């Protein structure tokens, strides 16, 4: 705008958190769809849905993971994330059913001589791969899960060989996606990139997506937040540089259904 | 009752048949269809949304991160390519395993302009010109500024706006080019020059990163659905 | 209950639009061939899926 | 009848 | 409005151009690709275009009938000491590779089914007796249903299950299944589990498999020979070709670039390298 | 407006002349053909004119079914040392001579096209056993796609590729083809090559073969025998039929005087004398 | 279903049949047709054509370019034909093989009216008159001109306009003749005459020829097509 | 004839198919239907009423 | 006499009501295909057959 | 949909035009037979491609 | 004629 | 309907 108005200068509201960027690149909005609560005539239950509105919808920081050199890539599930956030997650595991959107907002900032770029990319139903060349489909819930601390990308695939005591973990390899497609084909997927030189954030609205309009969120995660570098992190002459990336998402239009007492999962 | 006459291909079976065949479950109650997002009505419109090239498939960084990595530096100006690449979107090794190249190894002909985009992954710091050319098929295959000059190109500066795009435009005989390397329809030469340098001030990295993309534009078309042979089975 | 619809007709002999007919057999819409009369979508919620509308001769960036 | 396109 | 058959745009002449306006110029950041045109960066003349993207419709990419499974069944002597082969499948399109990576380039799918049999038979020893012409029942075992143990069990009786009888030598047998899905979609990908484990139970009372939801997803088919027993053996496969129709699809996704390693996305080692050596200045 | 099927021009009647009007005397040099009725040159009655040219149109001329190939294929013993033999071939009308020269009366052609296929088979041992009723895959595998290396191959699946799967004792399967060229009529005849030789480049670089324009001009067909392995084995052989319909051609050419020699326009030596001996003045 | 009852033709393959069939290439996007020139409708256009007759096929001229060439002399008056020929389009050797005589074999009826029209490739200075004639069958060949004169002919005077035309005129007693030797539907006798001689002056050449061609007129049509005997496989 | 063609599917015997055949007893005198209490159109109106529930299945 | 009915339509195709035809090539009812066009029935004989009738928010006993 | 068109009769019974019907069953123009409802051309392009039209009665040169 | 539903 | 010729 003529008095001053810009794309790259954005102020996210939502309940009592807000969010400031001077330097933006727009934001994505997941297939053209914005949030929505359930309407009915694709209602499924018939129980009077729980809506938590702004005690739930609102901005959580997830813990602050270190880019550097050596970084292959981190990854999260939504859901599972958000689980020991606040009220969203009492919501979440006091009732059978639930479904809900989010804002993914990415932040990584540095400075006019650092170079790098973070490839960031919401993957609907994100199945990763297994540790294991013997056994298929068989990591545990528990390493599936990671919560709020995410997972991690690897440059290589390292077989699980303790036949005794399996790992049952993911091996996620960063050119595959960790799910045996290739990387470069993964900007199908609603996505932003944190260029250095051009922006400290990524901004992703993300519909419910689903083949069900509502579902087990303990059992099912439907989004997966992947961020990869594109283009490896570089400072001056530092042969060892670091850079914070923090992540901050909060849900959107999220409603649940089927209360009873909470769900006491299994976690370690 | 009528007389009928049997005609040729009666009883046979033609797997791209169109005909009508009993329901084994009669009167099923079918679940209702919900509005999810994401839906696709084209296969070309996949191949319209950029994917990133894998120009460097050299023997230690091909099947790696890196293999998607063209890097740049501050040297002094030459006239000898950053990188070279044939118009062969579903065949040359490079572009065949893009989304663009994937759809189109289920057909056998293509047709219509590609956009190649390229960003610049260096510091603010970091300025630059850079020469993207596209030569089509017949002469020598540019390995110097001069050749590649005088064909299709665009010059890019770097600044702000971090990417730039070439349209490599629909110039062939035929009215389709084959899935395949086939001189008959070969498309051309994709090369890329430093028109001055990269020049970084002190305190900076002397050496970057640009990445590349590849999309269809709105005039593209494939046809003649074909098996592809980017998956197999022995055994 | 006979369907008529038109051929895109191709290579013409040395021979106006060219018709085919179809009549459905079955109670189950499922026992039905495919009508190949598909429609096309364009292509923004994949290729533009910002928030602020593009004009591709303006700066991306602004 | 015939339903036409 | 616009029919998939419908003609692509046409090329518009465009001229020399010294001006403000920079559509080569942008920032894939955003997360957008940038809609050029070749009249955007160099100078075209008017062309009409008459091509059309009729054939990469989603019907027409899926609109042929592809190999899903083989099934062996057989007749033998009736003074065989091992039993009659009866075969039992459980439905999936995953068993073979080829439309398995055509339906993966999608999240979600719905469609009707077309099913086409194609069944031949042989000789096994180089004995001289005879066959006479075999009928075969192909019954369909939806989960719950008792599934057949021996060749001639009451199970065959089909009273409520769906069964065809295809007879050794006609055109090949084909029936269509309506979208059967207890979802409003197919699912391509599940990313969770059918269980939750909960701290107060076992560990195993708790565990599932990653990517499974229904156990017995759809169920599956029993084929035999109903004709008994017959001096010299006759052994029979059934080829199952499966044509989805009218289909939807949602969710695109990269199609699998490495070999599949079972009914998930895992990979094994050693199938990862995919790209060959090119380089980098090299045409 | 003239139809194919309307009746020729009625002969009017003509008398004596004593004129300045010239209609026998020409000049060939000009390029043209005189355009002489009988009544220019002989006294003629009336005739009403009831011959017609619809015969002599284009599709009448080609609505025939001819034969472009035979394949054979066969079904051998599970135990014999030689490979199940499944057949592969490059599509084209040249293979046999008839339709070939009929088509080359002219430069260009486009037509959709009708291929019929005839499937017989027989018993190649003096043995005493059977086999049961044979069903054959015919797959067309387009320029790119995998070709078949072994009979059972995954390739066969034909997720994408079309196949028809034909019944011993059938009618003979048909299907009809397109027009496919990725030109707007296909080349009878190019006079030219598919690569430039470059001076910079090498000579074997540059090299390509006289007349031949894209290598792989339009695929194979690979056909097999889905039946396996039998005790007793049979042979099977399966003629091509191709009918050129809705056929349109351009520029006329003189026919094939002498024998055909491979597929361009070369001669072999010792075929060149066609015409026979005959006395100027014999009748 | 319907009842239906097979009648005999079930099954069976015909050659010339006329019936449609699936498609193997579903929603295939066909190339258009642009406008070539020369198209053809009818094989009758190109019988149309006048085309060069053998005329010589002596076993010293035959199938080399002499077979062409009708070579004439500036000697006395002879009433001796200077060629004879058989009307039978397409078996007689010297028409059997010229555009006409090779559609005509392509064909098992022929009927109309043909044009022969001669060439005169000597000098300007070279003068002559000469009788083209045309004898319906039935009588003795002629072999002297007193007979052809007595036919269909055309006295032909060289000059300016070098060349000549004789219309043989469709004269049969059956509507349609085989394209076979076959005396019962035989077409007759073409020769030709001197009706002077030729003259030239000195220093002139005193042998020339001339060329002949042939062609149908508008009232001429073929019928029950065949298999040509001008071609083969052996092997 | 009518000139026909065959397609795949021709000659099976689906055991859930919908089609017309022939009738064995022509003009057969049919007895009519007189009105029965109790008829039942939808299987699900049987669900709809209470039935007993067998809680205790303990071994004796 | 062609009879002609509507599909309900489940699995849409990429692709206003579908239908189907029907024509009884048989002179007895007997060898007619079954119509499927069938009607549903309240259960009230079978789960209310009390002669007072029922107020489900008053008491059953009064 | 059904095309009905003319036979050119000649051979006729002892016994007004005669017509046959088709009916297209494909969506491809390529599965359809062939109409032969062919047409005819002058052969003026190839028997007189002259640049100045050609009178027969006329010197062909002057 | 048709009846129609 | 019919389309006469
Ligand atoms: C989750 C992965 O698998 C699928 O999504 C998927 C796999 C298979 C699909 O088919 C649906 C299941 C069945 C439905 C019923 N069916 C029948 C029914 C009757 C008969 C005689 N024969 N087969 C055969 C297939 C549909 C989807
Ligand atoms: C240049 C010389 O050859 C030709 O011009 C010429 C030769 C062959 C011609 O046929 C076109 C090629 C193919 C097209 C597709 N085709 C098919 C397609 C599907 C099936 C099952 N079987 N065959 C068979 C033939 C058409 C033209
Ligand atoms: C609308 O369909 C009215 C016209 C019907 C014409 C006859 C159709 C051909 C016979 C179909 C019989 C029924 C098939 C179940
Ligand atoms: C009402 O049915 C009038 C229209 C009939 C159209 C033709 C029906 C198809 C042929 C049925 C023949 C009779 C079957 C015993
Ligand atoms: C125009 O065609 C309307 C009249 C149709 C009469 C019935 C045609 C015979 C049955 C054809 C069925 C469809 C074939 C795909």
């Amino acid at each position: 705008e003529a008095c001053g108005y810009s794309d790259r200068v954005l102020q996210l509201t939502l309940g009592n958190s807000t969010i400031t960027t001077q330097e933006a690149a727009n934001s994505v909005v997941a297939y053209g769809r914005w949030p929505e609560y359930l309407r009915d005539s694709e209602a499924n239950p018939v129980d009077q849905p729980t809506e938590p509105d702004v005690a739930a919808c609102r901005f959580y920081t997830l813990d602050t993971v270190s880019w550097t050199k050596e970084s292959r890539g981190w990854w999260w599930k939504l859901p599972d994330a958000l689980r020991d956030m606040g009220l969203f997650g009492q919501n979440m595991y006091y009732h059978y059913l639930g479904r809900s959107g989010y804002t993914v907002h990415v932040q990584c900032n540095a400075s006019k001589f650092h170079q790098g770029a973070l490839g960031v990319f919401a993957v609907p139903e994100m199945c990763l791969a297994g540790d294991s060349n013997t056994t298929t489909m068989h990591t545990s819930y528990q390493n599936a899960n990671p919560g709020e601390k995410g997972g991690t990308f690897t440059g290589t695939f390292t077989p699980d060989n303790n036949q005794t005591s399996p790992a049952r973990r993911f091996c996620p390899v960063d050119y595959l996606l960790g799910n045996g497609t290739l990387l470069g084909n993964a900007f199908v997927f609603p996505h932003q990139i944190i260029n250095l030189r051009t922006n400290n954030c990524a901004t992703l609205v993300l519909p419910y997506v689903n083949s069900l309009s509502i579902d087990s969120m303990v059992k099912h995660n439907n989004w997966g937040i992947a961020i990869l570098p594109l283009a490896p992190l570089n400072f001056a002459s530092e042969s060892s540089p670091e850079i914070p990336i923090t992540l901050t998402i909060a849900p959107m239009c999220c409603e649940f259904n089927g209360l009873r007492n909470i769900t006491l999962p299994r976690l370690q | 009752g009528l007389p009928v006459m049997n005609t040729p291909g009666s009883n046979q079976y033609l797997t791209a048949d169109n005909f009508q065949s009993p329901c084994a479950l009669p009167e099923f109650d079918v679940t209702p269809p919900i509005d999810i997002p994401g839906e696709v009505k084209n296969m070309m419109e996949l191949a319209e949304i950029d994917t990133m090239i894998p120009f460097d498939l050299s023997a230690t960084k091909k099947n790696t991160m890196e293999m998607y990595r063209v890097r740049l530096s501050d040297k002094p100006h030459t006239d000898d390519p950053i990188l070279c690449l044939s118009l062969s979107p579903a065949s040359d090794p490079r572009l065949s395993h893009t989304m663009l190249g994937e759809i189109l190894n289920y057909y056998t002909h293509w047709a219509g302009s590609l956009k190649f985009t390229f960003l610049f992954c260096g510091s603010m710091m970091a300025t630059g010109k850079l020469l993207v050319s596209y030569a089509p098929p017949g002469a020598d295959p540019p390995k110097k500024r001069k050749e590649a000059m005088l064909g299709t190109h665009v010059i890019w500066d770097i600044g702000l706006q971090s990417s730039c795009t070439m349209v490599v435009p629909w110039i062939s005989n035929t009215t389709y080019r084959q899935t395949i390397d086939d001189s008959f329809t070969e498309g051309g030469y994709i090369s890329v020059f430093y028109q001055t340098r990269i020049v970084v001030p002190l305190s900076t990295p002397r050496e970057m990163d640009i990445l590349g993309f590849v999309s269809a534009c709105n005039d593209f078309s494939v046809r003649l659905l074909r098996d592809t042979t980017h998956i197999e089975q022995k055994a | 209950g006979a369907q008529v619809s038109s051929q895109k007709v191709g290579a013409h002999e040395n021979s106006s639009t060219i018709n085919y007919t179809t009549i459905n057999y079955y109670r189950d819409s499922a026992s039905n061939a495919a009508s190949k009369q598909d429609f096309s979508q364009d292509p923004s919620k994949f290729t533009e899926p910002i928030k602020d509308v593009l004009i591709k001769t303006a700066p991306m960036l602004n | 009848g015939s339903s036409s396109t | 409005a616009a029919t998939s058959r419908d003609a692509l745009p046409n090329t518009e002449a465009s001229g020399p151009t010294h001006s403000k306006e920079i559509p080569a110029l942008t920032a894939v950041e955003t997360g957008a690709t940038n809609p050029l045109v070749p009249s955007d960066t160099v100078q075209t003349r008017h062309v009409v275009q008459h091509r059309s993207r009729s054939e990469s419709s989603i019907e027409s990419f899926f609109a042929r009938g592809a190999c899903v499974t083989i099934m062996t069944v057989d007749n033998p002597a009736s003074t065989t000491n091992k039993d009659k082969l009866f075969a039992v499948w459980k439905i999936t399109y995953k068993d073979t590779v080829q439309l398995r990576r055509k339906l993966e380039f999608f999240t979600y799918s719905r469609f009707d089914m077309e099913l086409t049999f194609v069944v031949t038979a042989n000789f096994t020893e180089t004995n001289n007796g005879h066959a006479l012409n075999q009928v075969y029942q192909i019954m369909y075992v939806p989960p719950g249903a008792p599934v057949p143990e021996k060749w001639d069990d009451y199970t065959w009786q089909t009273s409520s299950n769906p069964s065809i009888f295809y007879t050794y030598g006609t055109a090949p047998a084909r029936i269509s299944v309506p979208y059967v899905g207890i979802s409003n979609a197919y699912s391509h990908f599940y990313d969770g589990f059918s269980k939750v484990p909960l701290k107060d139970q076992s560990a195993a009372l708790g565990d599932s498999l990653y990517g499974a939801a229904s156990l017995n997803d759809f169920g599956i088919l029993a084929v035999r020979v109903v004709n008994d027993h017959n001096p010299t053996k006759v052994t029979s496969k059934i080829r199952v070709y499966l044509k989805p129709k009218h289909i939807r699809v949602w969710c695109p996704r990269p199609p699998r670039a490495v070999a599949y390693y079972g009914p998930g996305v895992d990979y094994k080692d050693g199938t990862l390298t995919p790209l060959s050596t090119k380089d980098l200045t090299t045409y």
